[PDB]
């Protein structure tokens, strides 16, 4: 009986209509309809004008229809899922996976979703024929489409391979839309028909919901559909469906119509109807400004038992309703609905109901959260994970803000949560804020002050070439106070370093002093006993730790000592990056950038540095201050990922003109509270107002509200120099480790509390 | 001989039932009683015709 | 300001008010019953086409429907088997 | 642990300004307005809701 129940099926392959990829970025079909899958970054909609959307809307529509030809098609899909691929990091610092364990800990009962939006346009010898002509053709639709999608994210799903083998992109997809899951599909010798289904659906004979038999687990779904509009087309009245606490696969259908039979539907209309308004609608479609189209949309909600999908399937009829669509769940056509998903699949769509075009980019303006990209980034796993106002979470550089508005803490958050990495870290801080989070990373950092002796000096520098170069120039550099330097001084100080720098001298008697025995008055000043001389002529001059920090918070009132500080510690960090993760971080980045010198060496160097991995992390307190210098222009101009804070005083002119934030986001910002920690974070065109935040919460565990408070973490990440100053204080008692001496510095802090 | 411990059996779907409106039954059932008084009237005519 | 919908939505090709498909359908069914039984029998078409405009009428798509869940789930034949209707992912074609 | 605010002001146009007593202004639930002979929009409508 196995063989005789085996053979008396009717296999899924009937149902799915596709075949061999003809191009790497094409797929056939049985009856030769080749289409392509377009994966897009919905623009964000929380953060615009109502009127620009409809703006929005209007471009979408003005470029379609010049394309849409009478043999196209449309299928969306925005498949809401939750977030399976996000490893647990594994870590090193005991503060850091302190930090780490709480935050996660913290998101105990949110929607970890995430959506995923889509579109599929579709569309011997002369069976060839028609194959070039179709590919051309989808082709051109293609090329349209990614430059009408400019400021929508898009990304053509192309065939990519893995260990000497074919895996399609878009098969991934469509086999999502069959099985429910991710199965990565490779591009075998067969017809995709016959191998893309992995799991054996199972349809109730009376009923909506469904059933998938998958080795992972079963899946239970249940269709729904939309059959009664209203006279409305309001732009993007199907967001409510984004925020859904459901995980579902929305769907819809644009089968585009020719002129004369739109006409003759519009005409219809008019006669049963039989005035001002078909009208226009009758005079528009002459004068071609839409192309109706046959449509239909079917939510099918995921879940794991079949009340659960009912109740799901009901939010979204009362989500649906909210936005007068009036839907009735589908349960005669569950199966031909749930064919006709699956892109090229027209036979199967239960209500198709000629709209108008506009109407359709209205069903599907390509709106969506801002999310980012949880894996597959340049470094492997996001960062972090940041709360959203809105509510789906995001998946996370100048920061500009006033401060005491969390920026230091936002900063060492950040700072603090990207050791799953391994990154080096290079940190100019102001006002010591930095100092209690850099020795909690275990790295040495520099509190470096005036008064008390410089601790580095370039005495014991390497001798090559190209390092008697860069101390020709630094002493060049530090010779200012004198006046002006010629081409005589020049010469002497060139002879003066080879000299001192030759294999005659030891090491450890090379100082500036020494310098001086062979300009020489206008040193003394640097050299001991002079007004400089704790700084560059000390008896002893890196490699040790990960992450550094040096405090510059003196150098803010001095003009001439910025330039040597800084081109001597960025030309040793410039020796790290060789390769490894390296992260440069800064804090109100224009002052310390405020030089004639390194400007031009800055941006070659950044365009060197970028290469091999390399992260440039500003800040700014004032960012009225920094856009009017010229430094700061090519910086800001240079930073892809903006994090905007919040400040009760705002310019037009700054935010707009140089930050490339519009007017609706610039009210946004300035609406935002003195105090409450709300970032509007900008990566690319998208924007989420954000919110990482360190309130009060319960957390799940053996039925115990276990009160966890995150201060213990917010008075060492937060900058404080009372609090540093007492850091250093039980550190210089016990300077042990910081793995060490933290719980101590925790009880001291109780102590003074 | 069982059917064995803790696999995927036939589906839980079976147990769906059809919810009746609870008015459809009684009202039907009078309803086609009078119709049916009427109906057998008319062939008590019909035959004696 | 929303963008106008008229409601030419499936007003779809009807003739006195009912779809052309299965209006061709009661023809071809009322002629085989004419041909079969009796030919006083073209008096079968009025009932059923009235009760067919009346259901078309209230819902514009019910044939298409119909005819779906007749195509597919009506004709997978092991129903009882399973518990549902369910489709073998692997292709058996009835080949070795 | 029972703790109340009874704050005060005679120039409310005065507080709004200051980073202090925006926090303040926020986190005060029975607000009890007084009369003046010279008032503005800005201050009442933004800063006290």
């Amino acid at each position: 009986e196995s063989r005789k129940l085996l053979a008396s099926e009717t296999p899924v392959g009937q149902f799915i209509p596709y075949s061999h990829h003809v191009t790497d970025t094409i797929i056939s079909t049985k009856n030769a309809e080749y289409l392509s899958v377009w994966k897009i970054d919905g623009r964000s909609h929380q953060s615009a004008s109502e009127a620009d959307v409809f703006q929005w809307i209007r471009e979408l529509n003005n470029t379609l229809r010049g394309i849409s030809s009478a043999n196209l098609s449309l299928w969306t899909h925005i498949v809401r899922r939750r977030v399976y691929e996000y490893p647990d990091a594994e870590f090193d610092n005991v503060f850091c996976r302190q930090l780490d364990e709480k935050y996660r800990e913290s998101f105990t009962g949110y929607n970890l979703m995430v959506n995923d939006l889509y579109l599929t346009v579709v569309y011997p010898d002369q069976k060839k024929h028609r194959q070039e002509s179709c590919i051309k053709a989808l082709e051109d639709i293609n090329r349209t489409l990614g430059q009408s999608f400019k400021r929508y994210g898009a990304e053509l799903l192309s065939v990519y391979e893995k260990g000497g083998h074919a895996f399609s992109a878009p098969l991934e997809f469509l086999a999502r839309l069959v099985n429910g899951e991710h199965i990565p599909m490779p591009i075998c010798r067969d017809r995709f028909s016959d191998y893309m289904a992995v799991n054996r659906p199972m349809f109730s004979k009376w009923g909506e919901v469904g059933e998938l038999r998958s080795l992972t687990g079963l899946r239970r779904f249940g269709m729904l559909e939309i059959r009664e509009y209203d006279d409305a087309t309001e732009p993007g009245q199907l967001n409510v469906l984004l925020e859904s606490d459901y995980e579902f696969v929305l769907t819809h259908s644009f089968s585009v119509l020719s002129r004369p039979a739109a006409k003759e539907y519009l005409q219809r209309h008019q006669k049963n109807l039989i005035i001002e308004e078909i009208d226009e609608a009758l005079n528009q479609l002459i004068s071609g400004h839409f192309v109706m189209g046959e449509h239909h949309c079917t939510l099918t909600v995921y879940g794991e038992t079949v009340q659960q999908v009912r109740d799901n399937l009901a939010h979204a009829s009362a989500a649906m309703l909210d936005v007068a669509v009036l839907p009735k769940p589908v349960d005669l056509a569950l199966e031909a609905g749930y064919w006709a998903q699956l892109p090229a699949n027209w036979q199967w769509r239960p209500r198709p109901a000629p709209i108008t075009s506009l109407n359709f980019l209205s069903f599907s303006p390509f709106h969506n959260f801002m999310s980012g990209k949880p894996t597959g980034n340049p470094w492997g796993p996001a960062v972090t994970i940041l709360k959203t106002v809105s509510g789906t979470p995001l998946y996370f550089t100048m920061l500009i803000g006033q401060s005491s508005s969390g920026k230091t803490v936002l900063l060492g958050f950040l700072l603090a949560q990207a050791q799953k990495f391994k990154p080096t870290i290079v940190a100019f801080d102001k006002d010591r804020g930095m100092e209690i989070s850099i020795r909690a990373m275990g790295g040495r950092y520099l509190p470096l002050k005036t008064g008390e002796p410089s601790g580095f000096n370039p005495f014991q520098l390497p001798p090559t070439h190209a390092n008697l170069i860069f101390l020709k120039q630094f002493v060049k550099k530090l010779a200012a106070a004198g006046g002006e330097v010629t081409h005589r001084d020049e010469e002497e100080i060139d002879q003066a370093i080879t000299a001192m720098m030759s294999d005659s001298i030891d090491k450890s008697l090379r100082r500036l002093s020494l310098l001086l025995q062979f300009v020489h008055a206008r040193l003394v000043k640097w050299c001991e006993g002079g007004d400089y001389g704790w700084l560059f002529d000390n008896p002893t001059d890196l490699s040790t730790h990960q992450i550094y920090g040096f405090d510059i918070t003196e150098f803010l009132d001095n003009p001439e000592a910025r330039t040597p500080v800084m081109m001597y510690l960025l030309y040793r960090t410039e020796s790290m990056i060789d390769g490894r993760r390296f992260m440069y971080v800064f804090d109100e980045f224009w002052k310390p950038l405020q030089d004639e010198y390194f400007e031009d060496l800055a941006k070659n160097k950044q365009k060197t540095i970028r290469k091999q991995n390399g992260i440039f992390v500003f800040a700014t307190q004032e960012p009225s201050d920094a856009l009017e210098s010229n430094i700061a222009k090519t910086l800001i101009q240079q930073c892809a990922t903006y994090i905007f804070l919040a400040n009760p005083k705002a310019d037009y002119e700054d935010y707009t003109q140089g930050f490339k934030l519009t007017d609706s986001e610039f009210e946004l910002v300035r609406g935002l509270g003195e105090f409450s920690r709300r970032f509007l974070i900008k990566q690319g065109d998208q924007s989420a107002l954000a919110e990482m935040n360190l309130g009060k919460f319960r957390t799940i565990v053996d039925g115990e509200t276990v009160e966890r408070d995150f201060d213990d973490e917010l008075l060492v990440l937060s900058g404080t120099p009372d609090n540093a100053e007492i850091a250093e204080s039980i550190i210089a008692e016990v300077g042990d480790d910081p793995a060490v001496w933290l719980p101590i510095f925790l009880d001291r802090v109780k102590a003074e509390r | 001989q069982e059917r064995i411990e803790g696999e995927y059996g036939a589906s839980e779907l079976a147990s769906e039932r059809r919810p009746h409106t609870p008015g459809a039954r009684t009202l039907l059932m009078v309803l086609l009683c009078v119709i049916a008084v009427v109906l057998v009237t008319l062939s008590y005519k019909a035959y004696k015709v | 300001e929303a963008f106008p919908l008229f409601k030419g939505a499936t007003r779809l090709p009807t003739i006195w008010g009912v779809p052309m498909i299965p209006l061709m359908a009661m023809v071809m069914g009322v002629a085989v019953i004419a041909l079969t039984v009796s030919i006083w029998w073209w008096a079968l078409v009025p009932p059923l086409w009235f009760i067919m405009a009346q259901i078309t009428k209230n819902d514009d798509k019910a044939f298409r429907i119909w005819w779906l869940w007749i195509d597919t789930k009506f004709r997978n034949r092991n129903k009882g088997f399973w518990g549902a209707s369910s489709y073998s992912p692997a292709n058996y074609r009835k080949r070795r």
